[PDB]
């Protein structure tokens, strides 16, 4: 209900025009974005669970080690949040593998093509 | 006489009254004057523009002394012929002349290869030759501008000319998207039984593993699946380190697709290895096993032109712009780290450095702590070191890092279309050269049209490509 | 005659002395010449140009020859 209040910005050019970018950008760049880190995220979780022994937030279970990675994303992300594995050097490459490509590499770059197609579609 | 854009010369040497120059001659490396012709274009504006217009002249003295001649098929000691050196030697105005080479002159327009067929007021449809481009011959212009070397300049933009790029996309269309989305069903298939062989792996004892409850035969079941799929995608790697005899350089710099299936298969064999040696470091192996796998997922974006762009990007990203962020970013992290330790007396021990150098990159995910911080002697000391690496690193490198990236972007607009257009042209052409006789052949393109007339006379029958036109001048 | 820009035919065909074809006839799908005018246009610069002229030229003609016919509508 709230969020459907962005329809009114019709009335008013400038928010108007923003609305449609918003609208423009969740169809171009968050649905490629978001494919590209569904892989990633679930890839690196399933591996992260893989090397955790038992869990007993007991995080041998496939949403909570989910959940802990994507928290990496939104700069909230801990680096030694289970201590029960048996190879630490394992754990901790697979977190920076994590870290650089999803937070360092993937989220710049979306902000990049973000501004790329602002540029783009200024009169559209 | 030819190579240096003298045509009056060549027409005397080969018209002469004395004695006639042949036109079939070779030297000792066996290139003809067609194939000088081509080593002499460098792409530029005016040698594209004379090299073109040279090669016409001659051809067509060629046909009107010869017509008996082919001199286009001549080849030279590499079997190498003028269009198929013109595409592998990356000379791409010449390439783009010959392939939509059309003459006027009815006494010769058999040269020609690309020709109207009806032109029924603005309508035009047209037959592009397919001789010597389509994979049925050997040395075809798309296997070799494919399985091209980096070195070969313009090698992604040879393969925009027509009638090029319709081809491709008519045999994907026509046959090679559903083999390519059945592999990628195939593909998934295997990693979700890799996953789920891995998730459920047992925790208790050393390995190998009896098999005592019922889930245990579906995991073993899965366990040898996803051995079979390593071991194919091993043997896959070393039969095309074997077909494409690639150099140490292309390799490293152009091959990383294979490289990285290759390297999980790898990471497979080693797994089973250990695993039979009753080791736990067995799951470790695995472990980037199963990452890679997942990521290797991102190969099949290339069947998609949004996604495979968006894939491309990465890459281009990934080998320019983070690996030089990086090295800055590493000398930047260990300089400070080194310092703080120094700083640090007896240490979450924090004296040592491992455990400093990630506090400091906390520092860069965005979940700093500047008070781990009981332990030094000098406060301001440390105080100032945290403050100077937080603004070189966190808030100039990443930001920089950004802007960098949003730059690369504004500047390879079209490089990542066109290197997406060449992913799927190897796809292509390896996807059709892994079939059966029948299928092969019963998937060529184009017909087998009637042009015209030789001049001995006889009907000629070229595959042709049919590409329809409007044109709402020249009526 | 119309989309493929002969001015003088269709003035010809318009204004012959054997016989004059018709200015209202339509065709199978209902279109006079100018509803397949306005079809065969696509947005170019040259077709755009000549489609735009001899619309203009075929409303002359059409006011001239039957005034009283509303032949836009
Ligand atoms: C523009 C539109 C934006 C819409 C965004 C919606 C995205 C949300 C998509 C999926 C998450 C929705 C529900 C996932 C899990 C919630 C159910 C759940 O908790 O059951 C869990 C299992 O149920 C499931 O099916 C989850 C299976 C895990 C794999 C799925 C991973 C999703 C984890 C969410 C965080 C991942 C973020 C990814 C999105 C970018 C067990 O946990 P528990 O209930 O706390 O303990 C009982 C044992
Ligand atoms: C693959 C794509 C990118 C991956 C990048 C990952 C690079 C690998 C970096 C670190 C992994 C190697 C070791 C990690 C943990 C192993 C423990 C260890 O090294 O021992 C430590 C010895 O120190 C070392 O051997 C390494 C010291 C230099 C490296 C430290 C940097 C690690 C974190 C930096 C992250 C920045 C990356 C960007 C001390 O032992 P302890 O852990 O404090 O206590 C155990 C008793
Ligand atoms: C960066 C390689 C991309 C290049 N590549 C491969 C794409 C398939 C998997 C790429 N994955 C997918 C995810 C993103 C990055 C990468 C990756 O896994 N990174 C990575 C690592 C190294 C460790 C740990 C974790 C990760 C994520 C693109 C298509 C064809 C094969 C090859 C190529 O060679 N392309 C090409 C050609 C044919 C000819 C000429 C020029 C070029 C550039
Ligand atoms: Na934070």
């Amino acid at each position: 209900g709230w969020t459907n209040m962005l329809y009114y910005t019709r009335g008013f050019q400038q928010m108007g025009i923003y609305a449609v970018m918003i609208e423009k950008m969740i169809l171009r760049d968050l649905c490629r974005f978001m494919f590209v880190y569904i892989v990633f995220l679930f890839g690196f979780s399933t591996a992260v669970v893989t090397l955790i022994e038992d869990g007993k937030s007991s995080y041998n279970s496939l949403y909570s080690t989910c959940l802990e990675l994507f928290k990496f994303t939104i700069g909230m992300g801990d680096l030694e949040f289970t201590e029960n594995y048996d190879f630490k050097a394992v754990f901790i490459i697979l977190l920076l593998a994590y870290v650089i490509l999803t937070y360092i590499l993937l989220l710049n770059m979306l902000i990049a093509l973000m501004g790329e197609t602002v540029n783009k579609i200024a009169q559209e | 006489a030819a190579c240096t854009n003298q045509l009056g010369i060549v027409k005397f040497l080969l018209q002469n009254s004395w004695q006639t120059a042949d036109i079939s001659a070779r030297d000792s490396v066996g290139n003809t004057v067609l194939h000088a012709l081509v080593e002499v274009a460098d792409n530029t504006a005016d040698n594209t523009k004379f090299v073109t217009s040279m090669y016409n002249e001659i051809l067509m003295l060629g046909a009107k002394l010869h017509p008996t001649l082919k001199l286009e098929e001549l080849t030279n000691k590499k079997g190498m012929t003028p269009l198929a050196l013109a595409a592998g030697t990356g000379k791409i105005g010449v390439l783009a002349y010959i392939l939509q080479r059309e003459i006027q002159e009815p006494e010769c327009r058999h040269l020609s290869r690309k020709f109207t067929e009806w032109a029924y007021g603005p309508v035009h449809s047209s037959l592009y030759d397919l001789s010597c481009i389509d994979t049925c011959e050997k040395n075809s212009v798309l296997e070799v501008i494919a399985y091209s070397s980096s070195e070969t300049p313009n090698r992604h933009d040879m393969l925009l000319v027509e009638p090029l790029n319709r081809l491709l996309q008519d045999k994907w269309d026509r046959f090679v998207k559903r083999i390519f989305y059945f592999n990628f069903l195939v593909y998934c298939l295997y990693m979700i039984i890799f996953t789920m062989a891995a998730y459920y792996r047992p925790v208790d004892g050393l390995p190998p593993f009896k098999m005592e409850k019922t889930g245990d035969y579906f995991r073993v079941t899965g366990e040898i699946l996803s051995v079979l799929g390593g071991v194919y995608f091993f043997f896959r790697g070393i039969q095309y380190f074997l077909q494409r005899r690639p150099s140490m350089k292309t390799l490293f710099v152009d091959s990383y697709s294979e490289m990285l299936f290759f390297l999980q298969s790898l990471f497979m064999l080693a797994t089973v290895v250990l695993y039979f040696s009753h080791l736990k470091e067995y799951v470790a192996s695995m472990v980037f096993s199963l990452a890679l796998g997942w990521t290797n997922m991102l190969y099949y974006t290339r069947g998609f032109q949004q996604m495979g762009i968006y894939a491309v990007m990465i890459e281009k990203m990934i080998l320019r712009d983070l690996c030089r962020f990086m090295f800055v970013y590493i000398v930047f992290l260990f300089g400070f780290s080194t310092a703080v330790v120094t700083l640090i007396e007896d240490g979450s021990s924090y004296n040592s450095l491992y455990s400093t150098c990630l506090e400091l990159f906390k520092f860069t995910i965005g979940m700093g702590d500047l008070e781990f911080t009981e332990n030094y002697d000098f406060k301001a000391v440390f105080i100032i070191l945290l403050l100077a690496y937080v603004i070189l690193t966190y808030i100039l490198l990443l930001n920089m890092l950004i802007a960098l990236m949003g730059e690369t972007v504004n500047k390879i607009a079209q490089e990542s279309k066109n290197i997406w257009k060449l992913q799927r042209a190897i796809t292509i052409l390896d996807t059709e050269k892994s079939f059966l006789k029948c299928m092969r052949k019963a998937f060529r393109s184009g017909k087998l049209l009637q042009v015209g007339y030789t001049p001995d006379g006889k009907d000629d029958y070229r595959w042709c490509f049919r590409v329809d036109e409007v044109n709402w001048t020249t009526w």
